[PDB]
DNA sequence: TAGGGAGTAATCCCCTTGGCGGTTAAAACGCGGGGGACAGCGCGTACGTGCGTTTAAGCGGTGCTAGAGCTGTCTACGA
DNA sequence: TCGTAGACAGCTCTAGCACCGCTTAAACGCACGTACGCGCTGTCCCCCGCGTTTTAACCGCCAAGGGGATTACTCCCTA
C-alpha cells in the first residue's frame, strides 16, 4: 500500500499547471457568482461569456501574482505556513495600501 | 498608387492617415508622420513576428500560440518591462522552479 | 515493565543481537552491551534514524528531567538519576528500522491504554400527559458522521433527546448550566442549546456544549408569493411548537432551567471562537449559538475587563476577559466593532466593571503564570493597573522654534490688474 | 582441583557484540582464549570472587573492577561448572537479573573502574573504563561516549544520563577518563560554518576543536586535501576544509568548515616540535617556528598534517581584482571562488564542486544589468549547481575560463 | 455565495501559486480580496455598462474597465 | 475593422511557414491598437506641449525615447527615417 | 506685445476666504492647487476625449463628464459635486 | 453688444465660461462639447477644491497657524479617506511624513 | 558621565522630532555637482534652472521616501533591527522596476 | 569645469542616517548603503534621460523644472506645488 | 486650394555658472560596549494526504422573449 | 454663428435562460501521517554614543553673458 509522499506532486503541478491556462474552478458556479455579484446594483444584464472568462482569466492571472508575492513573504519569513498578515503585506507593498 | 508604395512600407497609410483624420490629436497632418508612424509599427511587427517564430521553434510548432507570445513575454522581459500589468489572453507563466524548493 | 525475574526473554535475544519490542508486555527488549534488557514504554521519550550509508544512527530519548520532567510529575522522582538517551549503530549487509517503526503503533495503543476514564446518571423516564415530546431536533455533536435528528423528552431532573436510531441522549438538569434557546426569528436554526457542566461520554466523544437545532434554510441547488406563505407559516407554527415545549418544560423545570434569551440588542459579529457570526448577551454569557459551535462564557467569575487594540483604524480589536479565576483561560475576541464597544462598556457597567481600554498586548498565559505567583502580590506589582499606563523614566517632549517664518511665503495682496475674457 | 569443562563457543561480551572465544579452565584459573583476538585471559583462585548468574552466563566479579562477562551457559552450567567450584571457590552464583523493571529511577555511582546505574539494588551495567572510549559531563546529561569496535550489527555509541550536576559531588570517575597532547595552539579563530568564533589544539595524530558549545575533534582522516582561498579584495583570506568524515553536532553533521580570516590574523606560530622529530614527522614542510598570519602559517602545517598539496583555488580575476563577486545561491549570498578541481561556496554553505563530475555547465540568461544572468552545473552524479544572479563583465570572464576548464555547455 | 470557489481550487490556484502549507484563514482572505478586485471592475464597467445605454455586456466594457486601471488584457481587440 | 489582412500578409512574408489561432491575430491588433494609441495620445500631447500645430517624425521619435530608450528604438528611428526618405524620394 | 502670464488663484483665493477669512496663505500652496487643478483638469478631460471616443460621439454632454467624474471617482462628496453642478447647469441653462 | 457679465454669477461660481471653453478647445479632446458641461467641471471643481481648502484649513486651525505651510496640506491630504485613496501617487514640495510610533519598537 | 542613554532611545526622540518636520536632508552643494555630474555623464551643454535642482530634490527625496517606507514596512516583517538588502531587493520587486 | 566624479562616493553616512530616522529606520548596516547610491540615482538617470528626451526636443542647452513636471507625470511620480 | 503656422532677424535681459574670503556645522576616527541579531532543542498543533460517496456541471437536444443590429426620416445647440 | 450627429420610430435578428435527463467528475471528510513556527536557550557583534578633530557647505560680492522671452515678415501645407 504506496501512500504518495507530498512536494514532488507539487513539484509536478508546478510543472504543469502553472504552464497551462486551463481553469481550475469550475465554469457554471464561476458564472453564478458572476451574475450574483452583477445583481447587486442592477437588473437585466445579459453576458456575452467571453467577456466573463477574459475577466475570469485576469481575475486568476491576479491571484496568480498574488500568489506569487505571498510565497515571496513566505520566504522572506524562511517559513512555509502561509499568514493573511503576509498577504495584507503583499498588497501595501503592492501599492493598495 | 498608395503611399504606403512610395514610402515603401507594408501598413496602409491610407487607412492610419484617415483614422488620423478622424483623429483631431493635433491641428492639422504633417503627411510624414503616419508614415514614420506605420515604419515603427512594421519595424515592431517584424520584431515581434521573429520573436514569435522562434518561440515557435523552440517549441517546435507551427500555429502561433500565445502559450509561445507569453514565454515571449516571461522569458524576453524587455516586452514584459514594457508590458507590466498588460496580460495575455491563455498564456499560463513559467513554472518558476526556485533554488529553495529543489531537493539539496 | 516486568515485575518477575520468571518474566524472563522469551527469546534471549543476546544470542542474536536482534532488537526486539513487546507491546503485550508493554515494553521494549533492547540489547544494552549484551544486556537486553526490557524498558518501560512510559520510561522513554521516542526514537529516530540517521542513515550515513550502511552504519546507520539510532538515538533513543527515555523519559527524565528535560525530557518528561523538564530539568510532566507523572514519575515525580527527579533526583533518582535517570537515562536520558542513548544511540545504537548497525550496517546493511536491516530489521531496525521494522522495530523502529513499531514504536509508533505501541506508544499510540499504550496512551490509548492510557484512557482519559462524564457518565451522567441514568435518567428515570415520566411517559406522562404533562410529556413535552418535541420531534425534528438535530444534535450537534452528531453521533453518526451525518447530522443526527431525533426527538426531545422532558422529564423532572433532565431531557431525552430520543434519536431517530433511538438513541435517548439524556440531559440532566444538574448536568446543564447554560440552557439556550436561540430563535428562528430571521434566523436559518431556531436551538435548543444546553451547554452542561460536564464533558459527557456520548457518541464518540465527551461533549459540554450540546445543541438541538432545525435548519430551516432557503436557497439550494435542485409572480406568485405563496411559497414565502409556506415560510412564514411553518417556521411561525414550528417556532410555536417550540414556544409550547418552552413553557412545558418551564411546568416541568418550574423555571428554574433558564433558556437565555438572545441579547441581540447589543448584538455584534465578533470571533472568539475565531469565525464571525451572531453574537449577543445573554443571562451571563454573551452567545453565538446561530452557528457551532455557541459560546458559553461566565460573567460571574470575571475581575475586569482589558479591552485591546483600542487603536485608530483597528475595527476589529481584541479584549482581554480578565478572569477572577486565572486558571480558566482568557479568549481574545476578534472583531469587535468599535460602534459596538462603548455599549458593552456601559453594559460591563451594569457588570461593575468600569471600562477599561488598551492597545498593548503581551502573553497572556504568561500573565496567568506571573499573577498565580502571587494573587495579591502581583496587584502590589501594579496589578491591572499596569493595563493603562503608570509613569516612567524620561522626560517629555520639549521642542524649539516650530513657528512659521516671517520670511515664509503669503500671496495675499495679489494684483488688481485682472478683466474678463471676450 | 579439576582441570577443566572446555568451553570453546560461548560468548564474552567486550564492548558490543564481541562474539564467541575459547573457555578453558585450569586448575586453579580459568582460561580466555578469544577466537578473535588469541589474548590469553587467566582468572585464578584469587581473583574470581563472583560471577553473576544473569542471562546465562559465567558474569565473573573479579575484585580487579573488571567484568569477565562469559556468556552461553544454559541453565545446566549452574550447577556443573559450581562442580568445577566446589573444590576451592565453592561460588554461590546469584540469581538475579537485578532490574527487569524497565525503569529508570536509580542512583549512578562511580566505580572505580567500573560505573553503576543501581535501580532498586539491583544495577544495569557495569561497564569498565576498558569498555568505554570517553567520558565527559554535562548538565545535567554526562556524555558517555562508547565508541564500539566496528560491529556490523547492534552496536551502542552514546549513552547518556539524567545525572544532577554533581550536586555536593563531582565527577569521580567521570574525571578518570582517557586522554582522547596538545603541539600547536589555535585559539578564537572565527568560524562561519558553524557562525561564530572557536579554539583549535594540534594533537601528533589529530586535533581538538575546543570553545563553548560544538567543539570536537579533527581526525587526519577528515583533511584530505588543502583548499587555500583569498579574498576578492584581499582584506581577507577565507580557508575551507573538506571535512570528510563530517563531525557532527548533535543534530546534523559539518561537512564543511568555512573560516573567515582576515589579512590581520597576523602572529607568528609555535609549532612546539623540534627540527628533528619534524623531519620524522612533517616530511620538510616545517621546522619550529616560522612566522606568518593565522592563515599562513597556519596553512603550512595543515598542509603537514593532510601531507598533501593544495587544490589551488581561483586565482583567475573575473574582474576589477577581484576573485569573483558575491552571489545568490541556495538562497545565500557568498563568494563563488574556481578551485583547481572544482570551485567552492561562501558561506551558505561549503559547497564543494570538482571538476571530474561535471558533465556540463549550461545558462539561464537573465536581463538586468543588476545580476540577472543565472549559470547551473549539472555533474555527472546528478548535482545540479544553479547559480543565481550574476554579473556580465564578470559572467563573460567566468565563461571564458569555464571554457579554459572545458565544462561544456547547454542552453 | 462566496463559497462557490472550491477550497480544492483554490489548492489547485495555490500549486499554480507554487504555495505549500496554507492557512484556513487564507482562503477567505483571498476571498474578500478577490471580492474587492472583482467589485471595483464590475462597479466600473457596469457604470459605462448604464452608460452606453445597453443590457447586454460585451466584452468593450471589460476593454475599457481593464484599460482605466490599467489591467489590461490583449487578444481582445486592444 | 482590424490589420489582420495586413498582419496576416506581413506574417505569410517573413515567415511563410508558420500557422497561426485567432487569438494570436487577436493578440497582434490588441497591441497594434494599444500602442498605436499610447504613440498617437503621447504626440498628441507634445503637439500641445511646444505650441505645435501638425506633427511630424521628430515629436514621434521624441515619445519612442521618452516610452522605450534603447537600441531597439534607435534601430526603429533608423528604420522609421529611412522609410521617409523614400517616401521622401519622389 | 502684451502677453501675460495666466493662471487660477484669486478664485479659490476669495473662496479660502469665504470660508476661512481669518487663514493666512501661502504661495506654496498656490502652486499646490494650480498643479492640482490642471492635473485633474487634464484627467477627466482626457477621460472625456476617451469615452466620447468610446460612445463614438462627436459632443461631450454633462452626463459624459458626469459618469468620467463618478467613473473616477467614487463618493457621497462626488455625488454631491454632481449635485452642486447640476445646480449649475440647471441655472446656466434656464438662462438664469 | 451689452455689457460682458459674469457667467460665474450665471453659474453662481467663481470660475470663467468662455476660459475654460477656449481650453477644451484647445485640448482636442472632440468635435464638440455641451454647453454646461465645462461649466459642470468647473462647478465640481470648484465644490473638490472648496471640500480640501475647508479640510485643510480645518488641519490648519488644528496647527493654530494661519500662514499656510505644506505640513497642513500633508497632514489634510493624509487625514482622509476618498480623496486620500484617491491622490496616492502625490507628493508635496516640503511635504513632510507620516510620523509613525511602534510601540513594538519601544522596549518595555 | 558622559552618560549614555540608551543607544536608540535618543535616537527615536530625534525620529519623533524629524518626522514631525518637512525640510531637506541634502545640502545643496554635492547635490548640485552631482546633478551636473550625471546630467553631463548623458549630454553636455547643461543651463540649469534651480528651480528644476530644486524640483529634482524634492522628487528624489520622495523617491527616498518611498525606499524608506518600503524598507521599513518589511523590516516590519523582519522581526530585525539591522537591515538586508533583501528587503530592498523584494521592495523592488514587489515594486516591480526589476523583478 | 570639473570631472564628473566621486560625488555619489562624496554623500556621507549621517546625511543618509538623517534620511533614514525620518524614514524611520532604527540601526543600519551600511552595506545598504552603496546599494542605495546606485538605484535611486539610476532612477534619477532615467528621469535625467527622460529630460533630456525632453530638453533635446525643447531646442535648448538651457533645463528647465518644466521637463521634470514632464517627467514626474510620466513616472507616476507625482508631485504638485512646483508647477512652474 | 488659402489663410493660419513655424522659422529667421533684432534687441534686451535674468540666472547661474565660478570663485574667493570668510562664516559655522556635518561627518569620520578611537573606543567602550551593550541591547539587539541569529543558530540548536522540542514539540505539539496545524497542515498534507489515501478511500466513499455525495452531489454539482452541462451537454444531447429544443423553445423562446427580448435587447440589440440595421434602415428610414428628422431637429436643435456648440462652434 | 448651421447643419449634421445622434434621436426617434420602426424592421428584423439570435442568444442565454428555461426544460428534460443522465454520466462523469470536483470535492467534503476522516482519521493517519507529518514537519516546522515559536519559545527557550545560548552565543555572539556592529553601529550608538561620547571626545575629538577637520574639512566641507554656503552668503557677499563681483562680472559679465548667453541662450531665451518678445515681436515682425515670409514661405509653406491639407480635407
Amino acid at each position: 500500500p504506496h501512500r504518495y509522499r507530498p512536494g514532488t506532486v507539487a513539484l509536478r503541478e508546478i510543472r504543469r499547471y502553472q504552464k497551462s491556462t486551463e481553469l481550475l474552478i469550475r465554469k457554471l458556479p464561476f458564472q453564478r457568482l458572476v451574475r450574483e455579484i452583477a445583481q447587486d446594483f442592477k437588473t437585466d444584464l445579459r453576458f456575452q461569456s467571453s467577456a466573463v472568462m477574459a475577466l475570469q482569466e485576469a481575475c486568476e492571472a491576479y491571484l496568480v501574482g498574488l500568489f506569487e508575492d505571498t510565497n515571496l513573504c513566505a520566504i522572506h519569513a524562511k517559513r512555509v505556513t502561509i499568514m493573511p498578515k503576509d498577504i495584507q503585506l503583499a498588497r501595501r507593498i503592492r501599492g493598495e495600501r | 498608387k498608395s503611399r504606403s508604395s512610395r514610402a515603401g512600407l507594408q501598413f496602409p497609410v491610407g487607412r492610419v492617415h484617415r483614422l488620423l483624420r478622424k483623429g483631431n490629436y493635433a491641428e492639422r497632418v504633417g503627411a510624414g508622420a503616419p508614415v514614420y508612424l506605420a515604419a515603427v509599427l512594421e519595424y515592431l511587427t517584424a520584431e515581434i513576428l521573429e520573436l514569435a517564430g522562434n518561440a515557435a521553434r523552440d517549441n517546435k510548432k507551427t500555429r502561433i500560440i500565445p502559450r509561445h507570445l507569453q514565454l515571449a513575454i516571461r522569458n524576453d522581459e524587455e516586452l514584459n518591462k514594457l508590458l507590466g500589468r498588460v496580460t495575455i489572453a491563455q498564456g499560463g507563466v513559467l513554472p518558476n522552479i526556485q533554488a529553495v524548493l529543489l531537493p539539496k | 515493565s516486568y515485575k518477575n525475574p520468571s518474566l524472563m526473554p522469551k527469546e534471549p535475544h543476546i544470542r542474536e543481537m536482534k532488537i526486539y519490542i513487546d507491546k503485550k508486555y508493554e515494553t521494549v527488549i533492547m540489547p544494552v552491551f549484551g544486556i537486553a534488557t526490557p524498558f518501560h514504554i512510559a520510561t522513554i521519550k521516542n526514537i529516530s534514524m540517521s542513515v550515513e550509508g550502511d552504519y546507520t544512527y539510532l538515538r533513543i530519548n527515555f523519559y527524565c528531567p528535560g525530557s518528561a520532567l523538564g530539568r510532566g510529575n507523572i514519575f515525580p522522582n527527579p533526583e533518582a538519576t535517570f537515562v536520558k538517551e542513548i544511540t545504537y549503530r548497525a550496517s546493511n549487509i536491516l530489521n531496525l528500522q521494522n522495530a523502529f517503526r513499531i514504536i509508533k503503533e505501541v506508544q499510540k495503543r499504550y496512551k490509548x491504554x492510557x484512557x482519559x476514564x462524564v457518565k451522567q446518571d441514568s435518567l428515570v423516564i415520566n411517559l406522562n400527559r404533562s410529556n413535552p415530546k418535541l420531534k425534528d431536533l438535530y444534535i450537534r455533536p452528531n453521533i453518526a458522521q451525518k447530522r443526527m435528528q431525533g426527538s426531545l423528552e422532558a422529564h423532572v431532573n433532565g431531557f431525552r433527546f430520543t434519536s431517530v436510531r433511538g438513541d435517548k441522549v439524556d440531559i440532566l438538569y444538574n448536568n446543564i448550566k447554560h440552557a439556550l434557546f436561540q430563535p428562528c426569528d430571521g434566523e436559518m436554526i431556531i436551538v435548543l442549546h444546553f451547554h452542561l457542566k460536564n464533558a459527557i461520554m456520548f457518541g464518540k466523544k465527551r461533549h459540554t456544549d450540546v445543541q438541538f437545532y432545525t435548519e430551516v434554510g432557503e436557497i439550494t441547488t435542485d409572480d406568485d408569493l405563496y411559497a414565502e406563505q409556506m415560510e412564514r407559516e411553518m417556521r411561525h407554527k414550528l417556532k410555536t411548537a417550540f414556544k409550547n415545549f418552552i413553557e412545558k418544560v418551564e411546568a416541568l423545570t418550574k423555571e428554574e432551567l433558564e433558556f437565555e434569551v438572545p441579547f441581540r440588542d447589543l448584538g455584534f459579529n465578533g470571533a472568539p471562537y475565531r469565525s464571525t457570526c451572531l453574537l449577543q448577551p445573554t443571562s451571563s454569557a454573551l452567545v453565538n449559538a446561530t452557528e457551532w459551535p455557541p459560546f458559553v462564557v461566565t460573567l460571574d467569575e470575571v475581575e475586569l475587563i482589558h479591552f485591546e487594540r483600542v487603536q485608530f483604524h483597528l475595527k476589529n480589536f481584541d479584549m482581554v476577559i480578565v478572569y477572577k479565576d486565572y486558571s480558566k483561560k482568557v479568549t481574545m475576541i476578534n472583531a469587535i466593532p468599535v460602534a459596538s464597544l462603548d455599549p458593552i462598556k456601559e453594559w460591563l457597567n451594569s457588570c461593575d466593571l468600569k471600562y477599561t481600554e488598551g492597545v498593548q498586548s503581551l502573553n497572556w498565559t504568561k500573565i496567568m503564570k506571573t499573577i498565580v505567583d502571587d494573587p495579591e502580590g502581583f496587584f502590589e506589582q501594579g496589578g491591572w493597573s499596569f493595563l493603562x499606563x503608570x509613569x516612567x523614566x524620561x522626560x517629555x517632549x520639549x521642542x524649539x522654534x516650530x513657528x512659521x517664518x516671517x520670511x515664509x511665503x503669503x500671496x495675499x495682496x495679489x494684483x488688481x490688474x485682472x478683466x474678463x475674457x471676450x | 582441583m579439576a582441570e577443566t569443562l572446555e568451553f570453546n563457543d560461548v560468548y564474552q561480551e567486550v564492548k558490543g557484540s564481541m562474539n564467541d572465544g575459547r573457555l578453558r579452565l585450569s586448575r586453579q584459573g580459568i582460561i580466555f582464549k578469544n577466537s578473535k583476538t588469541g589474548k590469553v585471559d587467566n582468572i585464578q583462585a584469587g581473583e574470581l570472587t563472583e560471577g553473576i548468574w544473569r542471562r546465562h552466563g559465567l558474569k565473573l566479579l573479579t575484585k580487579n573492577g573488571h567484568v569477565y562477562k562469559y556468556d552461553g551457559f544454559r541453565e545446566s552450567e549452574f550447577e556443573k561448572l559450581s562442580d568445577f567450584f566446589k573444590t576451592h571457590y565453592r561460588l554461590e552464583l546469584m540469581e538475579k537479573d537485578l532490574c527487569v523493571k524497565g525503569w529508570n529511577w536509580g542512583t549512578v555511582k562511580f566505580g572505580g573502574q567500573l560505573l553503576s546505574f543501581d535501580i532498586g539494588d539491583q544495577p544495569v551495567f557495569e561497564i569498565p573504563l576498558s569498555n568505554v572510549s570517553q567520558c565527559t559531563t554535562g548538565k545535567n546529561e554526562v556524555t558517555l561516549e562508547f565508541h564500539q569496535n566496528d560491529d556490523a550489527e547492534v552496536s551502542l555509541m552514546e549513552v547518556r544520563f539524567y545525572v544532577p550536576p554533581t550536586q555536593x559531588x563531582x565527577x569521580x570517575x567521570x574525571x578518570x577518563x582517557x586522554x582522547x597532547d596538545a603541539i600547536c595552539i589555535f585559539r578564537e579563530l572565527q568560524c562561519l560554518t558553524p557562525r561564530g568564533r572557536y579554539d583549535i589544539r594540534i594533537y601528533p595524530t589529530f586535533l581538538h576543536l575546543h570553545g563553548k558549545t560544538f567543539d570536537y575533534k579533527i581526525p587526519y582522516t577528515t583533511v584530505l586535501r588543502l583548499f587555500l582561498l583569498p579574498h576578492k579584495d584581499q582584506r581577507q583570506m577565507f580557508f575551507v576544509i573538506s571535512l570528510d568524515p563530517p563531525i557532527k553536532q548533535g543534530q546534523t553533521r559539518y561537512h564543511f568548515l568555512i573560516l573567515l580570516f582576515s589579512k590581520d590574523e597576523d602572529i607568528s606560530l609555535t609549532l612546539n616540535m623540534n627540527e628533528e622529530e619534524v623531519e620524522k614527522r612533517f616530511e620538510g614542510r616545517l621546522t619550529k617556528n616560522m612566522s606568518g598570519s593565522l592563515y599562513e602559517m597556519v596553512s603550512r602545517v595543515m598542509k603537514a598534517l593532510v601531507n598533501r598539496k593544495i587544490t589551488v583555488p581561483g586565482n583567475f580575476q573575473g574582474h576589477s581584482g577581484a576573485q569573483c563577486i558575491t552571489c545568490s545561491y541556495k538562497a545565500s549570498s557568498g563568494l563563488l571562488y574556481p578551485l583547481e578541481r572544482g570551485f567552492i561556496y561562501v558561506h551558505k554553505p561549503p559547497v564543494h564542486i570538482r571538476f571530474d563530475e561535471i558533465s556540463f555547465v549550461n545558462f539561464a540568461r537573465g536581463t538586468t544589468t543588476t545580476r540577472s544572468f543565472d549559470f547551473e552545473i549539472e555533474t555527472k552524479q546528478g548535482t545540479q549547481y544553479t547559480f543565481s544572479s550574476i554579473e556580465r563583465e564578470e559572467y563573460g570572464k567566468l565563461f571564458d575560463f569555464v571554457n579554459a576548464k572545458k565544462l561544456n555547455i547547454k542552453n | 455565495n462566496i463559497q462557490g470557489i472550491t477550497k480544492p481550487a483554490i489548492r489547485r490556484l495555490a500549486r499554480r501559486g507554487g504555495v505549500k502549507r496554507i492557512s484556513g484563514l487564507i482562503y477567505e482572505e483571498t476571498r474578500g480580496v478577490l471580492k474587492v478586485f472583482l467589485e471595483n471592475v464590475i462597479r466600473d464597467a457596469v457604470t459605462y455598462t448604464e452608460h452606453a445605454k445597453r443590457k447586454t455586456v460585451t466584452a468593450m466594457d471589460v476593454v475599457y474597465a481593464l484599460k482605466r486601471q490599467g489591467r489590461t488584457l490583449y487578444g481582445f481587440g486592444g | 475593422e482590424s490589420y489582420s489582412v495586413y498582419v496576416y500578409k506581413v506574417l505569410k512574408q517573413v515567415h511563410p511557414d508558420t500557422g497561426i489561432s485567432s487569438k494570436a491575430m487577436g493578440i497582434m491588433n490588441s497591441f497594434v491598437n494599444d500602442i498605436f494609441e499610447r504613440i498617437a495620445g503621447e504626440a498628441s500631447r507634445l503637439a500641445h506641449y511646444n505650441k505645435r500645430s501638425t506633427i511630424t517624425s521628430r515629436e514621434i521619435q521624441t515619445a519612442v525615447r521618452l516610452l522605450l530608450p534603447g537600441e531597439l528604438a534607435k534601430h526603429a528611428v533608423s528604420e522609421g527615417t529611412k522609410a521617409v526618405t523614400k517616401y521622401t524620394s519622389s
